[PDB]
RNA sequence: GGAUUAAAACUAGAGUAGCGAAACGGAUUCGAUACCCGUGUAGUUCUAGUAGUAAACUAUGAAUACAAUUAUUUAUAUAUAUAUAUAUAAAUAAUAAAUGAAAAUGAAAGUAUUCCACCUGAAGAGUACGUUAGCAAUAAUGAAACUCAAAACAAUAGACGG
C-alpha cells in the first residue's frame, strides 16, 4: 500500500527534529541530520524535499526542520559542517577511551550484578530522576505508582512472612532490603523506560578500537602531531591549562614547562597563528562532549 | 425499516443494571469514607505537635525563641521529599506489616479485621 | 473559493455554440473531451480507516461492549458526554499517519548523535526496485546507516525471533557496531597501506580546516583593528 | 443618525430647555 | 478555620531582642487555646530591618522581630485576635491570612510550603525518619 | 596594541565543536541577536510549578520580579504564564501591605 | 426527585435569606435569592402535576402552602414590607 | 408586572484636602457674557433616602439545530523512548461558502426554527394637551392641524484641509 511505502521512504527515515537551526549555546555533538544532493540534482534544485531549494544555494549540504511552513518556505540552513569535524577526528587517529575503565558499549559483554548492588539507588531514580519534570506530571508519579505498588501488598505480605519471618519479628534493616529487591524483581518484567535515550559510548564519533599502531615510511608513529590554534593568551581562569582549537574540537593544552614567548608578543591575536600539538588522550563525557587533551609541541 | 426502533430492557437487564449502578454509588461513598479516615490518621500522627494546653504553649515558646534554636531568616538559599516518599513506598508494600512510625490505615484495618493477630499467631506457630 | 462550473462544462457550452451555428467548425478537442468526461462532483469523502495503523474511524464502543469495571473500579452504565457528541468531522479530517519505526528512528539518533553527521541523500532512485532480504543488515544498493538498524529490528519482530522491541533493537544495534568497526578499519588501513607505497596527497582534512579558518581569521583581524580604532575616537569625545 | 442630523434634535432640545427656564423665572416673579 | 498570623514585634531592648515576641506569642496563644482554638506552629523569622521607617502609637521603628503563628480558631476568635494585635503598642504590623483546608486537613505554613513541605507531617517525618 | 575588547572576540568553551565561521564577526553579532535569558526557567522559581502566592512572606524571592523602585515587571519581561503573573502580582501587593517589601 | 430538590433548595434559601437580612444592600445576592425561590416554585409546580399526593405532603413538611407555590412571586419591595423581612 | 440601574440633580445629617458649574476679578480680542490665569460657592466624599434617565453602544433581544479552514492562547484528558506528542471543548484573529444597498458580517449580519420588543416619507415632535408618579428638577405615556416632494444610507471620482 501507499502507507507502507511512505513509512519506508527516505523522508520518513529522517527523525523528526524541531531543535533551533540557529543555536547560540554550547554545541557538543550534531543536532540535525545532514542532507546531501548530487551535483546533477543540485543543478536542478532537487534535494528530495517537498519543494525546490532556492538556486542561490551552492553548497551540496543542508539541514532542515520543516518540509513546509505557513510562510510557504522551507526551514533549512545550507551547511553540513559537522561531518568535517568527524572526519578530522578520524584523521587524528586517537581512539576514544573511558576515563572510568568501563566496558566497551559496542561489545555484547556478559555483565553481572556487581553494580546492581545499588538497587535502591536506581529503582528510585525513576521517581527521583525528575530534575526537569512538570510540577503535576511528576506528581502523577506519586499516585499512579502508589496504586501499582499498593497492588503488590498481598504478594509481599506473604513472601516476607514465608522467606524472612525473623526480620519481621526482629528488625526492619533487612526488611527494607527485601523490599527494594522485591519491586525490582517484579519490575524487571515490567517496562519502565525500557528504551534508554542516553548516548551509547562515543555516540558514533569513532568506531576505532584502541591498540593498533600506525605504520609509516619513517617507522611506527609514536606521537600524533596535529596543527592547531591557541585561543586565549591567558590560561583558563581557575584552570592550569590553556585552550586550543584542533580539528574542529576545543582541547585543553598542557605545556611542557613554560609558555612560548609568542603568547605575550601576539596577545589577543594569538589565535591568528598555527602551532603544532600532540594529542595525549581523548575521553567522552556523559553530556556527549569529547574531552581532548593536547600538548603544545614547540620547535626545539 | 421493519426492525423495531427501540427494544425495551428486559426485567433481567434492568436488575443487572441496578446492581451495577448501586455498586458504583456505594464504591464511591466507601472510597471517600476511607480517604477521610486516612486523613484523620495522618492528623493524629501530628497532633502531638499541636498546642491545646498552657503547659504545651510554654514549652513550645521556649523551644522556638531560644538562642540555640534556628530561625527562618530567609537571607540565603539553604541547601540540603525522598524521606516522605520512602515512608509512602514502605507503607504501600508492607501495609499492616510495616515498620514506619507514621503508618497508614492498613494497620488499623488489619487490627479490627483479625489479621495482625491472625498473622502474629501464624508466624509464632511457624516458629514453634 | 466557489466550486467553479465553467471549466468542466466546456464541452456543453461548446455544443450549444455548434448547435445554434455561432461556431461553424467543431474544435479538435471536442471529440476527445466527449469520449473522456471530466469528473465534476468535487465532493468531500468520508474515511473509515487510518491506512497507516489500520485504526478504525467512526466506531463507537457501546456500554454493552464494556461490561467490566474500569481502571477506577467503576462500571460504565450510561454513555458519557464524549459519546453523545457527533463525530462526523473525524470522518473527513485527513488521518495522521503514524509508524512504529518513527519512534525507533528518534531513539537511534538520540543514542548516536554523530550518526546525524553522516550525510543522507533524500533523492530516491526507484523505490520499486528495492529487493532487500532483511535477514542480514548489509544490502546491495543502500548505505549502512540508522535505517539499516530499524529495518533489521522490524524483521526480527516480524519473524518473532524476539518478542520485545527493545531486545530486537539491541540485537540489531550490535550487528551495526560490528559493521561500523570493520569499515573504520578498512579506511584507516587503506590510507596507511597507500602511504607505504608512495601515495601523495595535497591537502588533508585537518589542513583544509586550517586554511578555511585562516581565511576567516584574516577578515576578523581587519575588522577588530578598525572597530578598536573607532571606539578610541568615539570614546575620546 | 449621523452627527449632522443629531444636531437638529440638539437645537430643538436646547430651545425647549431655554423656554422652560424662561417660564420658570416668570412663575417666581409672578408668585 | 486555619489561619496564618505574621506579626512584626518591636525590639525595644537590644539586650533582650526576643522578649516582647515571646510575651506576645504567649498572649496570642493563650487567647487561641482558651477559646476552643489550636496553635499548630510558631515559626520565628528573626530580626529583620523594616523596608522603611514605620510608625505606631507616636513612635518610630527601623527594625522588628518577625514571627509566624499558624493556628486554628473560629472566625469570631480570629477577629478578636486581630483586634488585640491592632491595639497592642508592641505590634508594629500584623496580618492574618486564611489557609484553605478544603482539600487537606494538615497544611504547613506558607514559608514551609514555599520550600516544598506541604504538610506538618512531611516536616515531622523528615525529623524522625531522617534525624 | 596586543589587546582586544571582549565584545570583539569569542571564547570557545572547552569540549565544544566549532566551525571556521565561529571565528568571524558574524558569529559575534549572531550571538548578540539571539541572546535571551532562556536559562531563567531552571533558575526561575515561578516558572517551576510553585504557587507564587506562597512567597508573600519571603520578600527576597519576590524582589527578583520588581524594578529598583519596586515596580512589578510586566509579563512581557517576566515571561510567566497568565496565572503565575496574576498570582505573583497579588503576592507582591500583599507583601507590601504586610510591611515586608 | 422534586421533593428532594425542593428540600435542598429550602436549606439554601434559609441560609441565603439570613445573609440578606444582615446585608440588605447586597443586591447581587438578593437577585440570587429571588431566582432560587422561584426555582423552588417551578420544581414544586411540576410535582403537583406529576404526583399530587407527594406535593401536598412535601409543602406541608416544608412549611409552605399551595398559594405560596402557585401564585406569581417577585420578592419585591412590597413583600419585604408586608412580611417584615428586615424587621426594623 | 417586578428588581437593579453611570453621571448630573434633589431631601436630611456629617465632612470638605484637592478639583470645580456659578459669581467676582486678571488677560486675550475690533469686541470675548468664551477658550488661558487667579479667588474659588454649589457639587465632587460618607450615612439614610428620592428619582429611573445616558452615544445606558457591539448603535446588533433571547433560545435551539446546523455548515468549510487556518493560526494563536486556555482548559480537561491521554500517553510515553519525558518533556513534548495525540485528543476534545472555549476564546480570539484572519478567512471559504452564504448573505448584503454596499461598507462589511463570519459562526453571524450564514442556513433554519421558536418567542418577545419595535418601525412604516420629511418636518411639526418626543412637542402640545390630558393622565400617572415624584419634595422638586422631571420621568413615563403621547397626538393632530398646517407645509413640502422631499428626506436618508453605502459607495465612487473630485475639490479642499490653520
Ligand atoms: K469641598
Ligand atoms: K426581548
Ligand atoms: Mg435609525
Ligand atoms: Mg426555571
Ligand atoms: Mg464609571
Ligand atoms: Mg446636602
Ligand atoms: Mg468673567
Ligand atoms: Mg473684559
Ligand atoms: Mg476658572
Ligand atoms: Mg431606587
Ligand atoms: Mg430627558
Ligand atoms: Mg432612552
Ligand atoms: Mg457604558
Ligand atoms: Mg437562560
Ligand atoms: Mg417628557
Ligand atoms: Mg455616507
Amino acid at each position: 500500500t501507499l502507507a507502507e511505502l511512505l513509512g519506508r521512504s527516505r523522508i520518513a527515515q529522517v527523525a523528526n527534529n524541531h531543535k533551533p537551526l540557529t543555536y547560540t549555546g554550547k554545541k557538543f555533538h550534531p543536532t540535525h541530520q545532514i542532507i546531501e544532493t548530487k551535483p546533477s540534482t543540485l543543478y536542478r534544485q532537487e534535494w528530495g524535499l517537498k519543494s525546490a531549494i532556492p538556486s542561490k544555494i551552492k553548497s551540496r549540504y543542508l539541514v532542515y526542520n520543516d518540509l513546509d511552513t505557513l510562510e510557504r518556505i522551507t526551514t533549512f540552513e545550507p551547511r553540513g559542517g559537522t561531518q568535517w569535524n568527524r572526519l578530522r577526528f578520524q584523521e587524528m587517529g586517537v581512539p576514544i577511551v573511558s576515563n572510568i575503565g568501563r566496558q566497551n558499549p559496542f561489545f555484547k559483554y556478559i555483565s553481572r550484578p556487581e553494580d546492581e548492588s545499588h538497587a535502591k539507588l536506581s529503582l528510585f531514580k525513576e521517581m527521583k530522576g525528575d530534575t526537569d519534570i512538570s510540577p503535576a506530571a511528576m506528581k502523577k508519579r506519586l499516585k499512579k505508582i502508589t496504586a501499582l505498588i499498593r497492588s503488590f501488598q498481598d504478594e509481599f505480605k506473604e513472601w516476607l512472612v514465608e522467606n524472612h519471618p525473623d526480620e519481621l519479628k526482629l528488625n526492619s534493616n533487612k526488611l527494607e532490603d527485601y523490599v527494594v529487591k522485591f519491586l525490582n524483581k517484579k519490575l524487571e518484567t515490567k517496562t519502565n523506560k525500557k528504551f534508554n535515550t542516553e548516548i551509547i559510548g562515543t555516540g558514533g564519533l569513532s568506531y576505532s578500537l584502541p591498540g593498533k599502531l600506525k605504520n609509516s615510511p619513517n617507522g611506527v608513529i609514536q606521537r600524533t602531531v596535529v596543527p592547531g590554534r591557541i585561543l586565549n593568551v591567558v590560561k583558563e581562569n581557575n584552570d592550569n591549562k590553556w585552550l586550543a582549537a584542533i580539528g574542529g574540537f576545543v582541547a585543553d593544552v598542557v605545556f611542557f614547562q613554560s609558555p612560548p614567548s609568542s603568547f605575550n608578543s601576539m596577545g589577543d591575536f594569538i589565535r591568528m597563528k598555527t602551532f603544532l600539538f600532540e594529542i595525549l588522550e581523548a575521553s567522552m563525557e556523559k553530556n556527549g562532549s569529547v574531552s581532548m587533551h593536547a600538548r603544545l609541541l614547540e620547535p626545539q | 425499516m421493519s426492525q423495531p426502533l427501540l427494544r425495551n430492557r428486559s426485567p433481567e437487564e434492568s436488575e443487572l443494571l441496578k446492581l451495577k449502578r448501586n455498586y458504583n454509588r456505594s464504591l464511591l461513598n466507601f472510597q471517600a469514607h476511607k480517604k477521610k479516615l486516612n486523613e484523620l490518621l495522618n492528623l493524629y500522627h501530628v497532633a502531638n505537635e499541636f498546642i491545646v494546653t498552657e503547659s504545651q504553649l510554654l514549652k513550645k515558646i521556649d523551644k522556638v525563641f531560644n538562642d540555640e534554636t534556628e530561625e527562618f531568616t530567609d537571607a540565603y538559599d539553604v541547601t540540603s521529599g525522598n524521606t516522605t516518599l520512602q515512608t509512602q513506598i514502605n507503607n504501600a508494600i508492607m501495609g499492616s506489616l510495616s515498620n514506619e512510625k507514621f503508618f497508614d490505615i492498613s494497620l488499623v484495618d488489619s487490627y479490627l479485621n483479625k489479621d495482625l493477630k491472625n498473622i502474629s499467631n501464624k508466624i509464632d506457630s511457624k516458629l514453634n | 473559493m466557489k466550486i467553479q462550473t465553467n471549466a468542466v462544462n466546456v464541452l456543453q457550452r461548446t455544443s450549444a455554440y455548434l448547435k445554434s451555428g455561432l461556431l461553424k467548425e467543431t474544435p479538435a478537442w471536442y471529440n476527445v473531451v466527449a469520449s473522456i468526461p471530466p469528473s465534476t462532483k468535487f465532493t468531500r469523502e468520508p474515511r473509515f480507516k487510518n491506512p497507516s495503523n489500520g485504526h478504525i474511524i467512526g466506531k463507537l464502543v457501546d456500554v454493552t461492549e464494556q461490561p467490566h469495571a474500569n481502571n477506577k473500579g467503576l462500571y460504565k452504565t450510561r454513555p458519557n458526554s464524549s459519546d453523545k457528541r457527533v463525530g462526523v468531522k473525524r470522518l473527513y479530517r485527513p488521518p495522521k499517519l503514524t509508524y512504529v519505526e518513527d519512534r525507533l528512528r528518534s531513539l537511534f539518533y538520540k543514542q548516536h548523535p554523530w550518526e546525524l553527521s553522516r550525510p543522507k541523500i533524500l533523492v530516491e532512485n526507484e523505490i520499486g526496485d528495492e529487493n532487500y532480504d532483511w535477514s542480514h543488515m548489509l544490502q546491495i544498493g543502500r548505505p549502512l546507516d540508522g535505517e539499516s538498524v530499524i529495518q533489521r529490528t522490524m524483521y526480527l519482530i516480524k519473524t518473532k525471533q524476539y518478542g520485545d522491541m527493545v531486545e530486537a533493537y539491541d540485537h540489531a544495534r550490535y550487528e551495526f557496531y560490528a559493521l561500523r568497526m570493520q569499515e573504520e578499519t578498512e579506511q584507516q588501513v587503506a590510507l596507511e597501506e597507500a602511504e607505504m607505497f608512495g601515495s601523495l596527497f595535497g591537502v588533508s582534512a585537518i589542513e583544509h580546516g586550517i586554511q578555511k579558518e585562516q581565511e576567516v581569521l584574516d577578515v576578523w583581524e581587519k575588522k577588530v583593528v578598525e572597530e578598536t580604532e573607532l571606539m578610541a575616537a568615539r570614546t575620546s569625545n | 443618525d449621523s452627527v449632522m442630523r443629531k444636531r437638529k434634535k440638539k437645537m430643538k432640545k436646547h430651545k425647549l430647555r431655554k423656554r422652560r427656564k424662561r417660564e420658570k423665572a416668570e412663575r417666581r416673579k409672578l408668585s | 478555620m486555619l489561619y496564618e498570623l505574621i506579626g512584626l514585634v518591636r525590639i525595644t531592648n537590644s539586650n533582650a531582642p526576643k522578649l516582647e515576641a515571646k510575651e506576645l506569642s504567649s498572649t496570642i496563644g493563650k487567647l487561641i487555646i482558651q477559646n476552643r482554638g489550636v496553635v499548630r506552629d510558631i515559626v520565628p523569622m528573626g530580626i529583620r530591618y523594616l523596608p522603611k521607617i514605620m510608625k505606631k502609637d507616636q513612635e518610630k521603628h527601623f527594625r522588628a522581630y518577625h514571627f509566624l503563628m499558624l493556628f486554628d480558631s473560629s472566625a469570631a476568635v480570629q477577629s478578636e485576635i486581630l483586634r488585640t494585635l491592632k491595639k497592642d503598642p508592641r505590634v508594629i504590623r500584623s496580618s492574618i491570612v486564611k489557609v484553605d483546608l478544603d482539600k487537606q486537613l494538615d497544611r504547613a505554613s506558607s514559608l514551609h510550603r514555599s520550600l516544598g513541605k506541604k504538610s506538618i507531617l512531611e516536616l515531622v517525618n523528615e525529623d524522625y525518619q531522617s534525624i | 596594541t596586543k589587546k582586544i575588547d571582549q565584545s570583539l572576540s569569542k571564547k570557545l568553551p572547552k569540549g565544544t565543536i566549532y566551525d571556521p565561521f565561529d571565528f568571524s564577526m558574524g558569529r559575534i553579532h549572531l550571538d548578540r541577536k539571539y541572546q535571551a535569558n532562556k536559562n531563567s526557567n531552571r533558575n526561575d522559581i515561578m516558572k517551576s510549578g510553585a504557587n507564587p502566592l506562597e512567597f508573600y512572606a519571603r520578600p527576597r524571592i519576590l524582589s527578583r520580579y520588581v524594578t529598583s523602585t519596586g515596580r512589578i515587571q510586566h509579563r512581557d519581561i517576566t515571561g510567566l504564564s497568565a496565572k503565575n503573573q496574576r498570582r505573583l502580582s497579588k503576592a507582591i501587593r500583599r507583601c507590601q501591605a504586610i510591611g515586608l517589601m | 426527585s422534586s421533593e428532594v430538590q425542593a428540600a435542598c433548595m429550602t436549606v439554601r434559601i434559609q441560609n441565603m435569606a439570613n445573609h440578606i437580612k444582615e446585608h440588605r444592600k447586597d443586591f447581587a445576592n438578593t437577585r440570587n435569592l429571588r431566582i432560587l425561590v422561584q426555582q423552588r416554585q417551578a420544581i414544586l409546580r411540576y410535582l403537583k402535576r406529576d404526583n399530587p399526593e407527594k406535593y401536598y405532603w412535601t409543602i406541608q413538611k416544608l412549611g409552605l402552602n399551595d398559594a405560596a407555590i402557585t401564585d406569581e412571586f417577585n420578592m419585591d419591595r412590597r413583600y419585604m414590607q408586608d412580611y417584615e423581612f428586615f424587621g426594623d
